[PDB]
RNA sequence: UUGGCACCUCGAUGUCGGCUCAUCGCAUCCUGGGGCUGUAGUCGGUCCCAAGGGUUGGGCUGUUCGCCCAUUAAAGCGGUACGCGAGCUGGGUUCAGAACGUCGUGAGACAGUUCGGUCCCUAUCCGUCGUGGGCGUAGGAAAUUUGAGAGGAGCUGUCCUUAGUACGAGAGGACCGGGAUGGACAUACCUCUGGUGUACCAGUUGUCGUGCCAACGGCAUAGCUGGGUAGCUAUGUGUGGACGGGAUAAGUGCUGAAAGCAUCUAAGCAUGAAGCCCCCCUCAAGAUGAGAUUUCCCAACUUCGGUUAUAAGAUCCCUCAAAGAUGAUGAGGUUAAUAGGUUCGAGGUGGAAGCAUGGUGACAUGUGGAGCUGACGAAUACUAAUCGAUCGAAGACUUAAU
C-alpha cells in the first residue's frame, strides 16, 4: 500500500498499443516528504504525515497564508524539511519509512494499475430539487401551474409532521467523494506527473489523493 | 462579457461609448465604482490604437468614439478622434500599459453609491 | 429503432417498405436500440411483389441509424437515413437481396448471412 | 495549452501526414482487423469539417455509396490510418461544410481551383 | 398565511439582536489631521497621496 | 368491502380519477435457503423460513375496475382523512342556459342521457432542507486526527464452457463449480460525439446619419442567416453493487439419557439463508462523558488575595475566484504576479483596409492562410492592492504519587 498527493491539471488522451482511445487525467506529484510518523504507543494508531507543496519562510507581516506562521515553521524543522501546505495522513501504508523527512517520488507507482482518487469539491451551489436530487417535472402545457417545484412533503394529519431526510432545495456540491478501481497509464520522470485512466473529481488546481485500491 | 451593470446588451454598448468619449474631452470624470472598472478597459484599448497610427487604426477607432467637437484644441472644431492620435498619443509614447487611475470618494446622498474619479495618468 | 414510435424503412427485398416500431427487446424498461439490435415492428406500407402484407407483426434487425456508432479505436460512422431488415427466428432474412450499405459491425457470429448479401460493407 | 500537457502529448503526435484544407477530395487508407486476417480498405470522399486541438484533432469525410450518404470521423494521429493522399482540391468560402448534407446530385459538387 | 398568535416583547426583542450596524472603520490622515475612511481621500483639505 | 349505531365537527373538517413525492405492514409476485411428492431428467404442484433490493411501455373508457396488444427474472395484495388541491389539474358528479325519452291538468321531476360553464391567500409558531454569530470544553493559539453514534449502498438477465456427460425406449436434457458481455439504477467528469454560448468572427435586406464617393455606425426578436472559445450540461466518456468473516431462522445432524431398547435435547458438540452484526463509501468531540498527537508564546505594575497592555495568533479595510443569495470558505496586499493594461501563444472565424492589375459592368486575382478575436496558458510593476486601526495570555482548590 502506498499513497501520494497532487494537483489536477487537465484531461488528455493517449493511444493504446494496438491503437485506441484512453481518456487520461494529468496529475503532478512533486515535493512529497514525510513530516511525522505515528505509532501504537502514542495516539494508539500507526500512520504517516505527508506534505505536498512547500511555502515561503517566516515573515514579519504574513497576512496572506503564503508564509508559514511560527507554529507551522517550527513543525517542519523537526523533520529537517520546508513548511509544506496540504498535510494529509495515510493509514494503509506500511510504517517502514523514516520519521525524519524523506522525499517521495512518482516512480513508486510503477506497475500499480489499481488505485483510487479522493476529491475535495465539486462547486455547484445549485439548490433546485430537479438539479440536486434528479426529480421529475410537471406538465408544461395543459394549464398546469407546477413545473419545477417539489411535490408533496408528507401525508395529511396522520403523522402531522415532515420526516427527517426529505429531498428539499439546498446547497449542493463540494463534498468528499472517492472513485475506486482506476488504473495508471504511465509514470513520467523529469515532470513528476502520473497518468490515470478515466477522470478524477474536483476542478483544476485541486488537491487529489491517490492510494492503493482496498478491493 | 465581464459584468452586466444592470442594463441590456444594446444599452450597455451605448453607455460604455458615452463614457469613453467623455474621458477624452475632459480627461477626468466622476462616476460609479462598478462602471469605472469597465470603462477602464475601453479607454486603455483606444489609446493602443492611437500609438499605431495606421489608417486601419483610425477606422478601428471610429467604431467606438462618438462625434463631438472638442474645443480643447480651442480652434477648428477638433473631433474626439483628432484629439486621439495626437496630443494624447504623444503623452504615452513610452508608457507601456496602465493609462488610467481611479480614486475613491465615498457613498453619495440618496443612493449610497460609491462615487469615484477616473482620470488619465 | 431508437424509440417506440419510430418509422423505419425496410432495405431487404421484400414487400415491406415502411414499418412502425412496437418494442425494443432486451431487458425490462429498455428505452433505445442502436445498430445490431432486434425489434418488433408492424408493416405500414407494403409492396404487392412481396409476401409480407400491410398489418403484419414481424421481427427485424437494425442496420442503419442516423445517430451512429462509436468504435474501440475512436472512430465514428453515421448514415443519412434509417433502415432495417426483416429476419426469421434463427436470424435468417426474408428476402434474397440487401439494398444500400451496411454498418461494418454485424458479423458478431450471428448475422453472417446479412453481411454477405450486403452490396457494400 | 498547459506546459505539462504537451510534455506527455509529444510522444503520441505524428508528422508524416500531409496538410490539407477543408473542401477537397481525400483518399484514406484504413486498416481493418475485421476477421481472422488483417487487410487495408480505402475510403474516398470530401472533407467537410476539421476541428482543432492537439493530439485530439479529428476530421470528417463524407461520400455517397448508393443513393445514401456515409460519414466517417477519424482522429488525426491515430495509428489505424496507414496513408493519406490528396486526389483533388476544391474552392470553398467557409470552414464547416454543413450544407452538403441536404444537397445531392448536381448540387453536391464543388468547383476546383 | 396569517399569524396564529400575537408576538411577545421577549420574542420581538430576541429577533432584533443582530439588527445592528457596525463602526464605519475609519482612520486618521496625517495630512489633514481629521478622521477619514480607509482607501479614500480626506474629505476635508487634502488628498489621497498614496 | 356493502351495512348497523348517530359519539366529535353545520359563527365550513373542499368529494372521484390522474400528476409530483413518498413511507409502513407480511397474509411473498421475482430473487436466496428447505420438507413432502402419484419428484426419472427438463419443467412443476403443495407447505415451512425470509421484507435487503427490484416489481415495464401502449389501445378503449373522466373513470376506479376490466378487456386487449407487445415485452419481462417478476408485472404482489393492503394501511397512511379510500396518503398527498395554503404542491398542480378539473374530464366525472351536485349551480344559474338549452334539448331528447319519460312522468304530471299545470308550474315542474328524474330508477335517465346530451352540449357549455370564475379553483383566492406576501408563512407567526412547531416540522424539514441548507448556512452563519455568541458562549462553553480551568492559559491563550495554529495544524493533524481517533470514532460513541448517524446516514448511504444492497437488483438481475442472456450466451460460453464442464457436457450432448449423469437420467431416460427414444425424444429431450442437468445439479454443483469456472468465464464473457448486457438491462435498469446510482455518482464523478467535459479529452472525445452533440447542445447552449446576448461585449468572438463572417455573409445579407429596408431606412436614417457621419458633407459626398469608398469605408463604418443606429434601429427593425440578438433584424435575419452560417459557424463557434471558456463555463454550465446528456443522450457522451469512466467507475460502482467486489471478495470474505461472526452469530442465527426454517431444515439436516453426531453423542446421550429420563424410559435396560429407541430418540437432534434435557447436559454437551457441530453444520446451515439475497436477512442480522461487521468488512466498502460519506458526516461525526455541543459525545456538557465536550477525547488524543505535534509545534509556537511567557511580563510590568501593584498589598486585591488582583489588574493593564502586549506577545503567538486572528480580524477591520483593499485587489480577486477554484467559492458564493448574504455571509462563510480559498488565492493575494509593495521582501507583491491578486486582478486590469501591455507583450507573445492556444483555440475560433476563413482571405481585412489601402493600392495594383484584368473586364463597358455587377465582380474576380495578387502583395497575404491576411486581418480580427470575451471567459484559456505564459512573461512583464507600467495602473490599483497606500498610511493606519481593533481584538487577543500570564494558568482555581482538595487528595494520592515523586
Ligand atoms: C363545502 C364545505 O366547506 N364543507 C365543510 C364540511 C363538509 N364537508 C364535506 C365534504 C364533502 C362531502 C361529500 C363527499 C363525497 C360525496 C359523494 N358525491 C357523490 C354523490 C353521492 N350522492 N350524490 N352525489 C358527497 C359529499 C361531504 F358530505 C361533506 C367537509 O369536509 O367539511
Amino acid at each position: 500500500t502506498k499513497g501520494i498527493l497532487g494537483r489536477k491539471i487537465g484531461m488528455t488522451q493517449v493511444f493504446g498499443e494496438n491503437g485506441e482511445l484512453i481518456p487520461v487525467t494529468v496529475v503532478e506529484a512533486k515535493e512529497n516528504v514525510v513530516l511525522q510518523k505515528k505509532t501504537v504507543e502514542v495516539d494508539g494508531y500507526n500512520a504517516i504525515q505527508v506534505g505536498f507543496e512547500d511555502k515561503k519562510a517566516y515573515k514579519k507581516d504574513a497576512k496572506s497564508n503564503k508564509y508559514a506562521n511560527k507554529p507551522a515553521e517550527g513543525h517542519a524543522k523537526k523533520a529537517d524539511a520546508a513548511p509544506k501546505r496540504f498535510i494529509r495522513e495515510f493509514r494503509n501504508v506500511d510504517v517502514d519509512a523514516y520519521e525524519v523527512g524523506q522525499e517521495v517520488s512518482v516512480d513508486t507507482f510503477v506497475a500499480g494499475d489499481v488505485i483510487d482518487v479522493t476529491g475535495v469539491s465539486k462547486g455547484k451551489g445549485f439548490q433546485g430539487a430537479i438539479k440536486r436530487h434528479g426529480q421529475s417535472r410537471g406538465p408544461m402545457s395543459h394549464g398546469s401551474h407546477f413545473h419545477r417545484a417539489p411535490g408533496s412533503v408528507g401525508m395529511a394529519s396522520d403523522a402531522s409532521r415532515v420526516f427527517k431526510g426529505q429531498k428539499m432545495p439546498g446547497r449542493m456540491g463540494g463534498n468528499t467523494v472517492t472513485v475506486q478501481n482506476l488504473e495508471v497509464v504511465q509514470v513520467d520522470t523529469e515532470n513528476k506527473v502520473i497518468l490515470v485512466k478515466g477522470n478524477v473529481p474536483g476542478p483544476k488546481k485541486g488537491l487529489v489523493e491517490i492510494r492503493t485500491s482496498i478491493k | 462579457g465581464y459584468r452586466k451593470l444592470g442594463r441590456t446588451s444594446d444599452q450597455r454598448k451605448a453607455m460604455l461609448r458615452d463614457l469613453a468619449t467623455s474621458l477624452i474631452i475632459s480627461e477626468r470624470i466622476e462616476t460609479t465604482e462598478a462602471r469605472a472598472k469597465e470603462v477602464r478597459s475601453v479607454v486603455e484599448k483606444l489609446i493602443t490604437l492611437g500609438k499605431k497610427g495606421d489608417l486601419a487604426s483610425r477606422r478601428n477607432a471610429a467604431k467606438t468614439l462618438r462625434n463631438v467637437e472638442i474645443l480643447n484644441e480651442d480652434e477648428t472644431t477638433q473631433t474626439a478622434l483628432q484629439k486621439l492620435f495626437g496630443e494624447i498619443a504623444e503623452r504615452y509614447t513610452e508608457r507601456q500599459g496602465g493609462y488610467t487611475r481611479i480614486l475613491k470618494q465615498g457613498p453619495r446622498r440618496g443612493d449610497g453609491a460609491e462615487s469615484v474619479i477616473i482620470e488619465l495618468v | 429503432m431508437i424509440q417506440q414510435e419510430t418509422r423505419l424503412k425496410v432495405a431487404d427485398n421484400s414487400g415491406a417498405r415502411e414499418v412502425l416500431t412496437i418494442k425494443v427487446l432486451g431487458g425490462s424498461g429498455r428505452k433505445t436500440a442502436n445498430i445490431g439490435d432486434v425489434i418488433v415492428c408492424t408493416v405500414k406500407n407494403a409492396t404487392p411483389g412481396g409476401v409480407v402484407k400491410k398489418g403484419d407483426v414481424v421481427k427485424a434487425v437494425i442496420v442503419r441509424t442516423k445517430s451512429g456508432v462509436r468504435r474501440n479505436d475512436g472512430s465514428y460512422i453515421k448514415f443519412d437515413e434509417n433502415a432495417c431488415v426483416i429476419i426469421r427466428d434463427d436470424k435468417g432474412p426474408r428476402g434474397t437481396r440487401i439494398f444500400g450499405p451496411v454498418a461494418r459491425e454485424l458479423r458478431e457470429g450471428n448475422f453472417m448471412k446479412i453481411v454477405s448479401l450486403a452490396p457494400e460493407v | 495549452n498547459h506546459k505539462l500537457i504537451e510534455a506527455v502529448t509529444k510522444s503520441q503526435l505524428r508528422t508524416d501526414l500531409p496538410s490539407f484544407r477543408p473542401g477537397d477530395t481525400l483518399r484514406v487508407h484504413v486498416r481493418i482487423i475485421e476477421g481472422t486476417r488483417e487487410r487495408i480498405q480505402v475510403f474516398e470522399g470530401v472533407v467537410i469539417k476539421r476541428r482543432g486541438g492537439g493530439v485530439s484533432e479529428t476530421f470528417t469525410v463524407r461520400k455517397i455509396s448508393s443513393g445514401v450518404g456515409v460519414e466517417r470521423t477519424f482522429p488525426l494521429h491515430t495509428p489505424k490510418i496507414e496513408k493519406i493522399e490528396v486526389k483533388r482540391r476544391g474552392k470553398v468560402r467557409r470552414a464547416k461544410l454543413y450544407y452538403l448534407r441536404s444537397l445531392r446530385g448536381k448540387a453536391a459538387r464543388i468547383q476546383e481551383i | 398565511a396569517v399569524p396564529k398568535r400575537r408576538t411577545s416583547k421577549t420574542r420581538k426583542n430576541k429577533r432584533r439582536t443582530h439588527f445592528k450596524i457596525s463602526v464605519p472603520g475609519m482612520t486618521e490622515c496625517p495630512n489633514c489631521g481629521e478622521y477619514k475612511l480607509s482607501h479614500r481621500v480626506c474629505k476635508n483639505c487634502g488628498s489621497y497621496n498614496g
